RNA sequence: CACCCGGCCCGGACACGGACAGGAUUGACAGAUUGAUAGCUCUUUCUCGAUUCCGUGGGUGGUGGUGCAUGGCCGUUCUUAGU
């Protein structure tokens, strides 16, 4: 869909920082509660994650009414290349042992 | 040290009676003034819904009960002793709320 | 259907539109042909429109006669 | 546009509410803040804590 | 003609406030709660449709989906096309119908004839 | 010294890429330039229309913007980073940006030490 | 809210080709238009910046069909003493 670059990079950097993503499955919700002040509709988060899933970078699961998303090694590679960070930095899901 | 009260609330009776009895005998052996279990009226949550999803049958009804058993134990003891006696007693299937004055 | 068909609005393709904004002379007089939008964010970055009988800004929706 | 998409108010009414599980808006149990369809409650009654006695 | 002991000629000049109590309890409450955008938008269209008209021939029809608009002294003489769900029903707003809604004068269903 | 004068262009543009400091085309470049929030402009010779070169040079000369001069269109676009590349990494699909402008630079000593000295 | 009349929106992922910073596309003041202050569309220009837009493949939605394709619950045979 058509959404500004700010929203796209904000979703991507959150996904890379944490390593997972959760949405509430509602297209009418005003703003994603974690991305408050940034002004990112829930719709954008869902469709961004859908677009990144379709290629095969992120693994999705659906509980009662919530979307769940896990960033894979291909996703880590894609994000590091797209967001332009040095290979030293790794997600919070890949920090500990 | 003044008037700490301890509100034990649970759905199971056996576990609640066991844990509360342990708190009491634990307090009694230390020579502390304890006011015994004040048993409040048991809260019964009732849901009555049709058995069928569709709505064609002989109009049968389920009867779902949920029991809430609440006990109050009161102590005239110092907060330092109250903290450790409340700390040691943990059990999955009881909620404990401690209040002072 | 009773209506023949409802067609979507297609944007009229104009070639190299920002050349109409400036009129540079030989010795170098860079005169702005369209008026500047007097609002805060637009100031020096947005050239307000000139319609047949009015002015208009596409960003802030400011209008003057 | 922006002011006609989800423009209609939904503070009250049957359309404003929905099941927490299946997102259906019929035969909804909104007692004790269950906020769940009657079919879904019957499925999840056991593991919530609701028991059938008498 | 007269409405609640007030002739139309001084209904026109009478303002929005003291007009409230003359109406029945329902309308009084509606005017107390105040009119939204589309109601004003219709009034603007209707007064313009009247203003642009000839002084002898009746104002040109103004079409609307607003069945829930209260008739006002402003609206007396106007030609309103009220939506019934399917089509538009044309009504000339007479002085005597200054309490009711538009919806009442455009019937939704066809009257039943049995067979 | 050892590096070629035009080599700094690629390093500067590819280092300023990450910061989004590269105003692309003319209807973004000119409006950024008119706020005086821009450092350098890069213009190509392959410009069939006359009015384009005289407009950009006049506007750049107006607020004392220094100029780097590139030969053709496609190379500048490839240096800034527009072109899409194949699996082997050869330029397949190319798009030309005749005028580019920069607002913010990165931190490259090998780039900074020569590019400004070309204007001494 | 499935039904009837009328009108916006894509929330058509992903891939391939074309398009394309010499601008793919986005949104809109005014007047006309409309039930609508819906830039929906027409006149007239402005405004956003590879996020899109056009073709094919392929998806994604459904209170669309089929309970005589089905799963799950549910009713009944059948409240009797049956197996
Ligand atoms: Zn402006
Ligand atoms: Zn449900």
């Amino acid at each position: 869909m058509l959404m500004p670059k700010k929203n796209r990079i904000a979703i991507y950097e959150l996904l890379f920082k944490e390593g997972v993503m959760v949405a509430k499955k509602d297209v009418h919700m005003p703003k994603h509660p974690e991305l408050a002040d940034k002004n990112v509709p829930n719709l954008h988060v869902m469709k961004a994650m859908q677009s990144l899933k379709s290629r095969g970078y992120v693994k999705e699961q659906f509980a009662w009414r919530h979307f769940y998303w896990y960033l894979t090694n291909e996703g880590i590679q894609y994000l590091r290349d797209y967001l332009h960070l040095p290979p030293e930095i790794v997600p919070a899901t890949l920090r500990r042992s | 040290i003044h008037r700490i009260r301890i509100t034990l609330t649970s759905r199971n009776v056996k576990s609640l009676e066991k844990v509360c009895a342990d708190l009491i005998r634990g307090a009694k052996e230390k020579n502390l003034k304890v006011k015994g279990p004040v048993r409040m009226p048991t809260k019964t949550l009732r849901i009555t819904t049709r058995k069928t999803p569709c709505g064609e049958g002989s109009k049968t009804w389920d009867r779902f009960q949920m029991r809430i058993h609440k006990r109050l134990i009161d102590l005239h003891s110092p907060s330092e002793i109250v903290k450790q006696i409340t700390s040691i007693s943990i059990e999955p299937g009881v909620e404990v709320e401690v209040t002072i004055a | 259907y009773t209506t023949p068909k409802k067609n979507k609005h297609k944007r009229k393709k104009v070639k190299l539109a920002v050349l109409k904004y400036y009129k540079v002379d030989e010795n170098g007089k860079i005169s702005r042909l369209r008026r500047e939008c007097p609002s805060d964010e637009c100031g020096a970055g947005v050239f307000m429109a000139s319609h047949f009988d009015r002015h208009y800004c596409g960003k802030c929706c400011l209008t003057y006669c | 546009h922006q002011q006609l998409y989800w423009s209609h108010p939904r503070k009250f009414g049957q359309g404003s509410r929905s099941c927490r599980v299946c997102s259906n808006r019929h035969g909804l149990i909104r007692k004790y803040g269950l906020n769940m369809c009657r079919q879904c409650f019957r499925q999840y009654a056991k593991d919530i804590g609701f028991i059938k006695l008498d | 003609f007269t409405y609640r002991g007030v002739d139309l000629d001084q209904l026109l000049d009478m303002s929005y406030e003291q007009l409230m109590q003359l109406y029945s309890a329902r309308q009084r409450r509606r005017l107390n709660r105040g009119l939204r955008r589309k109601q004003h938008s219709l009034l603007k269209r209707l007064r313009k449709a009247k203003k642009e008209a000839p002084p002898m021939e009746k104002p040109e029809v103004v079409k609307t989906h607003l069945r829930d608009m209260i008739i006002l002294p402003e609206m007396v003489g106007s030609m309103v096309g009220v939506y019934n769900g399917k089509t538009f029903n044309q009504v000339e707003i007479k002085p005597e119908m200054i309490g009711h809604y538009l919806g009442e004068f455009s019937i939704t269903y066809k009257p039943v004839k049995h067979g | 010294g050892v590096m070629d004068v035009n080599t700094a262009l690629q390093e500067v543009l590819k280092t300023a890429l990450i910061h989004d400091g590269l105003a692309r085309g003319i209807r973004e470049a000119a409006k950024a330039l008119d706020k005086r929030q821009a450092h350098l402009c890069v213009l190509a010779s392959n410009c069939d229309e006359p009015m384009y070169v005289k407009l950009v040079e006049a506007l750049c000369a107006e607020h004392q913007i220094n100029l780097i001069k590139v030969d053709d269109n496609k190379k500048l676009g490839e240096w800034v980073g527009l072109c899409k590349i194949d699996r082997e990494g050869k330029p397949r699909k190319v798009v030309g940006c005749s005028c580019v402008v920069v607002k913010d630079y990165g931190k490259e000593s090998q780039a900074k030490d020569v590019i400004e000295e070309y204007f001494k």
